[PDB]
RNA sequence: GCUUUGUGAAGGGACCAGCUGGCUGGUUCCGUGAGGUGACUUCUGCCCAGUGCUCUGAUUGUCAAUGCGAAGAGAUUCAGCC
RNA sequence: ACCAAGGAGUCUAAGGAGCUUGCCAGUCGGAUGGCUUCCAAAACCUUGAGGCGUGGUGAAGGCAACUAUCCUUCCAGAUGG
RNA sequence: GAGUAGAGUGGCUUGGGACUGCAGUUUGAAGAGUGACGUGUAUCCGUCACAAGGUGGCAUACAGACCUGGGACCGAUAGUGCACAAGU
RNA sequence: GUGACCUGGCGCACAUGGAAUGACCCACCGAACUUAAGCAUAUCACUCAGUGGAGGAACAGCAAGCAACCUCGAUUGCUGCAGUAAUGGCGAAUGAACGAGCAGGACCCACGGCUCUUCCUGAAAAUGGGCUU
């Protein structure tokens, strides 16, 4: 047991009667995975024009945006969270993220 | 146990599950699913011949949000349409109602206006789609009933609306492209995330420095 | 379903559990063991054995598709074991006014005018009732496989081909396995009629030819 | 009105108007037996509301469960086995004193059935429950449509099966949702269903 | 994994939806004082009388000690708002008797 | 099932023949609500 | 045979799951329920510190539950007495 | 003692590590739903929630993987120019 | 909808944890409200429902016994203890 | 003047109940072997045995419910949640529910998912009743 399986043995931790989880469940997508989801006919035609394209993640079955993956042309993302960095990145870029319910 | 690495067994089989010769055991096996399933169609299409004119199902279920926040966008049928949108609908008499087959929940409400609005189209296009015959075949025939929708009653397999899942799946639609609002682009954000979050705990202490702040005027 | 108990040592027998009581034959006997005459098997066999087994639909619908390669390859349906002098091409399509028939003696005018009722007459003579037990449990006979016939919808050829021996019925809409691969063995020969084969295709949803090393 | 000032007059039970008229009842009941036939019900108010009728198909009898725990029957006391089953005197019955009431009048009159009880009196050693009892041969039983339900062989010994009001206490029933999770459809049912080992065709 | 943390959406202040007011419904009369059910209790009060404990708490309200008088139907009845809504009628009573002695 | 069974054999045998009835098809009763009044006036006219 | 022992009946012993239950007991100290020793004869000595049993007021110590008091917003806490 | 016949690593839930096959940021979906004398309780179909995977870390409050031409660095190293 | 709901305490039960449910006993409400909102308490506010009465079909279970259709089952030391005048 | 009620009884008449049933069901009662490498809480198990009662099903059932949502809307069964939250000499082990997807929401039940009692009305629901026909 002690060199399979370390932890055993023990109690840790703050225990949460009734423990619900549809409240806390949050499926995360990465600004990586953001253009594929746009027509690339948008893509295309919004490109160096001010115009940016809208990525509601929530069609998808994103809740939270985390921001590891580089942006190559500025979109408005629509989701229920987002990290600072994720926040960052699509500023930078140009679009902008939306708080939806 | 094992003389490896696999896994803690938690194995769950210490009650007698085993139907051997001392026990009766915990047993269950679905053999039955095969001839079950075609039972079950047999006796729906029986039920389609005994209720015939009818719409199969039967009920025209209203259309309602899932329940929690991991299902909030998806949509699903209800249980009933409320009263308020049979009103608006124009349907006073929730019994009434019943008999030309649209089903009343008086247990639910609209806590929006636009399950209100779903709903009361729902049934409006309903009560058109709707043939209804005259009791005692010959008395007085209503509008639109054009005396061969009589002589050709068909029973539709599904009730002519979309799937209910639809209805969450168009709202669940992007625009298009648009340009950025000057507030969308001085708005941070994760910045109001942390902030609205920050509120609902600094609340005994946002109290606290009020009264702090308020002995120290009086000093 | 028996009160048997071991008799333990100082008696000058073995040790299995005995049949408690006396005055008869059963009396004393060796119970509760494989090893012992009317004493249970070794694991009696459970009824929650997995009897199904479970295929992924992309790997059935490959098994279907290179079912019909082979059916198509006939240096292999000969090899399955069908008689190809007759037969002037392979694979074998049909004109769609055999769906109208009614007749088994058309079934076989047709077959015969084709090259295929040398498989069914194969069939019907090679018919035998099956060896070994198997004709206990109502299975009677040990009957080969001749054509298949592959229609396009719901018709009168399958009241028309249903008699003939080794002839099995089957349509584009759901192409059996168990039938485009008898015994697993590959190369059966099947006899589409007109507008099966032309949906044969776009029912199994093939767009391409593979590029297949040589 | 009537039924309301009889409701409230027996809901101040330890009032002296109250307490005398009890006292005299218990006086009575325990000069009386131990299941004795009423002729018509105390707490007139009680009964028509739990669903008695002055119609010749209902019935009023009177029976007293001997108050205090259950010991179980073990000679002298030997619980065999280990220290837990080894308890003799502190236990407690799973069925109420309704129902055990129930169940004794339903055991001695076998052709009625047994809708709702209701406490009437209780003393040191008996508390004393009024059973309302159907007659389901009687044709005015048979022909008023609200009781004739009880006319189906389904609603034999509903004391004996829990289905009257005391059993549905005890069974858990009183609530519903989250306080009688594993209550319906039955504490064995549900226990069966959820210790179940389910072999579906391709598992 | 997909379990993280998520803010609520009123707490996001988001409102997908226009909220309609939760309107009145027959069922919430039940709230609503009952005068006829009221003087139906007060008669049937005058007429039966206190309970022991009740007379207590009359008993206690009188030379002062509220708080004895609420421990007291806090004991009996097991809950602090019981004691305090006890406390409450049982001071109105006294109310009640000194008024119609003066 | 291990005596005569004098009485529940012959009650066993009727519902046999109910239930190899049931099998062949689901039963229908003869005179129902529909044809009650036309076999009577039926009777009355062919016995009068 | 001897000798202790409990018992004057709302009692001693004692069964029963339970009982307004059955037993000793159709009894009543010359009766009896519980021990020990072992006819007659001759004796049965000393020790109540230990353990046991028993008596007192158990007036001084410890000692439960309930009850009564105080403080607390309350859960609760604390004191004294039986 | 002798001979004959029987006679003992099996099935199941979950799992481990190889191997095979299919698909791929997806995959599976035979709970259920559509069809069609016995065969057929089969075969076929994508109505499918969802399971597993795509993100981890903190007891929790929670938070969430830099890099705008491309590309983490070093040592050994398969190919190839 | 009152000896009820609840509370003290005891005991069983539950994953239910300052006690999920039940039961004895003592106690015992409100109804100018009550119950639940999974950490005991006090204070505010909100949501949902309206206990202590009752009916109530459907999808559901079904190793017996009867009526059927089947089977990659056993094949007289096997398969039920019994293929037979076997619970003899 | 020798009654009217109440409360009990005896006889008669007309009826229910009783007993049975190798499966399923409802209510109770209720182990231990076993596991924990011992064993006592734990486990087997709220199981076996025991008692009582059935029906073709039984039980449950149109919220003093779920949830905290953009809410839902009887119960039941299945999928799944989930071997999770939680319980456990926090050891051996045990271990749900809701959301969600279905079947069902025709039928021999229904005031087509309610109703009794409360509450309102009220000369018992109105041309006496009974036995034969």
């Amino acid at each position: 047991m002690d060199k399979y399986h370390p932890g055993y043995f023990g109690k840790v931790g703050i225990r949460r009667f009734h423990y619900r989880l549809n409240p806390r469940f949050c499926p995360t997508t990465s600004i990586s995975r953001l253009l594929r989801l746009v027509p690339k006919e948008q893509l295309e035609a919004c490109k160096g024009k001010e115009e940016l394209p809208v990525v509601n993640l929530l069609q998808h079955g994103y809740f939270k945006l985390l921001g590891t993956g580089r942006l190559s042309q500025g979109v408005i993302v629509k989701a229920r969270s987002f990290s600072q960095g994720a926040e960052r990145k699509i500023k930078k870029a140009g679009g902008a993220c939306i708080l939806v319910a | 146990v094992k003389k490896g690495n696999a896994p803690v067994p938690n194995a769950h089989f210490h009650k007698h599950w085993n139907p051997t010769g001392s026990q009766k055991g915990h047993v269950r096996c679905f053999f039955k699913q095969g001839p079950q399933k075609k039972i079950r169609r047999a006796r729906r299409q029986k039920k389609a011949a005994a209720v015939f004119p009818r719409p199969v199902k039967g009920p025209l279920r209203p259309i309602v949000h899932c329940k929690s926040q991991r299902f909030n966008m998806k949509t699903r049928l209800g249980r009933g349409f409320t009263t308020l949108e049979l009103k608006t609908a124009g349907l006073t008499d929730r019994r009434y109602a019943r008999t030309i087959g649209i089903s009343v929940d008086r247990r639910r409400r609209n806590h929006c206006e636009e399950s209100l609005a779903l709903n009361a189209e729902r049934i409006k296009t309903y009560l058109s789609k709707l043939v209804l015959f005259p009791l005692k075949a010959g008395k007085k025939l209503p509008e639109g009933v054009t005396e061969e929708d009589i002589k050709n009653p068909v029973q539709s397999k599904q009730d002519g609306f979309p799937k209910a899942s639809s209805y969450g799946k168009n709202a669940l639609k992007p625009e298009a492209p648009r340009k950025l609002t000057d507030q969308e682009k001085k708005r941070l954000t994760f910045q109001f995330l942390r902030k609205v979050q920050r509120d609902t705990k600094m609340v005994g202490k946002r109290i606290k420095r009020k009264a702090k702040k308020e002995a120290k005027a009086a000093k | 379903k028996h009160s048997a108990e071991s008799w333990g040592t100082g008696r000058a027998v073995a040790r299995i559990p005995r049949i408690s009581g006396g005055g008869t034959h059963r009396s004393g006997q060796g119970a509760f063991g494989n090893m012992c005459r009317g004493g249970r098997m070794f694991a009696p066999t459970k009824v929650f054995r997995k009897w199904h087994a479970k295929v992924p639909r992309k790997v059935r619908r490959l098994a279907v598709r290179a079912a019909l390669a082979a059916s198509a390859i006939p240096a292999l349906v000969m090899a399955r074991g069908h008689n190809l002098e007759d037969v002037p091409e392979i694979p074998l399509v049909v004109p769609n006014s055999v769906e109208a028939l009614e007749k088994t003696k058309d079934a076989v005018k047709l077959l015969k005018d084709i090259g295929a009722y040398h498989d069914v007459e194969k069939v019907a003579a090679t018919k035998k009732v099956r060896v070994g037990k198997g004709k206990r449990r109502n299975r009677r006979y040990c009957v080969r496989k001749g054509p298949l016939v592959v229609l396009s919808k719901r018709c009168e050829a399958q009241r028309a081909f249903r008699n003939l021996p080794g002839v099995d019925i089957n349509f584009v809409s759901a192409l059996n396995l168990l039938r485009l691969a008898p015994g697993g063995h590959i190369g059966r020969l099947i006899v589409f009629t007109e507008d099966a084969f032309n949906q044969l295709d776009k029912v199994l949803k093939v767009d391409t030819i593979e590029g297949l090393p040589d | 009105g009537v039924y309301t000032y009889m409701q409230f007059v027996w809901n101040k039970k330890q009032s002296d108007v109250m307490r005398f008229t009890q006292r005299i009842r218990a006086w009575e009941y325990r000069h009386s037996h131990r299941m004795v036939r009423l002729p018509r019900p105390t707490r007139t108010d009680k009964a028509r509301r739990l669903g008695y009728k002055r119609k010749p198909g209902y019935v009023i009898w009177r029976v007293r469960v001997r108050r205090g725990g259950r010991k179980r029957p073990v000679p002298k006391g030997i619980c065999y086995g280990k220290p837990k089953t080894a308890g003799v005197n502190h236990l407690m019955n799973a069925k109420n004193m309704r129902v055990i009431a129930e169940g004794r009048v339903g055991k001695h009159c076998g052709g009625l059935r047994v809708l709702n009880s209701y406490w009437v009196n209780a003393d040191a050693i008996y508390k004393y429950f009024e059973v309302i009892l159907v007659d389901p041969m009687h044709k005015a039983i048979r022909s008023d449509p609200e009781i004739n339900w009880i006319c189906k062989p389904r609603q034999k010994h509903r004391e004996a099966r829990g289905v009257t009001s005391a059993g549905r206490k005890h069974r858990g029933l009183r609530h519903k949702g989250h306080r009688a999770t594993k209550a319906r459809p039955s504490v064995r049912a549900n226990w069966k269903r959820r210790n179940l080992v389910k072999f579906w065709r391709y598992r | 994994g997909k379990f993280g943390a998520l803010p609520s959406a009123k707490l996001r202040r988001c409102s997908a939806v226009t909220p309609l007011p939760k309107p009145f419904r027959a069922r919430d009369r039940i709230k609503k004082p009952k005068k006829k059910l009221r003087a139906v209790r007060d008669l049937v009060q005058e007429v039966v009388g206190f309970s022991p404990y009740e007379r207590r708490m009359i008993e206690l309200l009188k030379v002062g000690r509220e708080k004895r008088a609420l421990r007291f139907a806090k004991r009996r009845l097991g809950t602090h708002r019981q004691a305090k809504k006890k406390r409450d009628i049982m001071t109105e009573v006294l109310r009640k008797m000194r008024a119609a002695a003066h | 099932g291990t005596g005569r069974m004098r009485h529940m054999k012959n009650v066993l045998k009727k519902a046999a023949v109910r239930q190899r009835q049931d099998q062949v098809a689901p039963h229908q009763k003869r005179k129902t609500a529909e044809n009650r009044k036309k076999f009577a006036l039926s009777r009355k006219t062919k016995l009068a």
